[PDB]
């Protein structure tokens, strides 16, 4: 499951966690089984307008 | 006020919305540790210092 | 305290069901000893543990 978020948030990215994100636009299950991936992305993902 | 003498303000006689304090964005941390922060609305507390 | 036997049946049935009744009061390293609470105050994954 594949998005791009700011660098504070992606500590709300586990089971059971209150955020702004996690609550409106992705939420996990408590039992979740798995892994998670993040990596800083500024050089492609940003622009200076 | 400084940390090594922390101001400690009561609460009390008031109706609290937390609401928006968890819609609020500008916190950069939200934790709380005895209390789940979406029931705070449904809770009557007392000995309120911040 | 000719009727000795049968009374102390009678209080150490009573006294197993109060002492039973009483260890309800105990929160055994939680929070609280009541659910209720427990439930209306927590997370779920708190709340589980």
């Amino acid at each position: 499951d594949s998005f791009v978020i700011r660098g504070d948030e992606v500590r709300q990215i586990a089971p059971g966690q209150t955020g702004n994100i996690a609550d409106y636009n992705y939420k996990l299950p408590d039992d979740f089984t798995g892994c998670v991936i993040a990596w800083n992305s500024n050089n492609l993902d940003s622009k200076v307008g | 006020a400084s940390v090594y003498a922390w101001n400690r303000k009561r609460i009390s006689n008031c109706v609290a919305d937390y609401s928006v304090l968890y819609n609020s964005a500008s916190f950069s941390t939200f934790k709380c540790y005895g209390v789940s922060p979406t029931k705070l609305n449904d809770l009557c507390f007392t000995n309120v210092y911040a | 305290s000719a009727l000795g036997k049968l009374q102390d049946v009678v209080n150490q049935n009573a006294q197993a069901l109060n002492t039973l009744v009483k260890q309800l009061s105990s929160n055994f390293g939680a929070i609280s000893s009541v659910l209720n609470d427990i439930l209306s105050r927590l997370d779920p994954p708190e709340a589980e543990v």
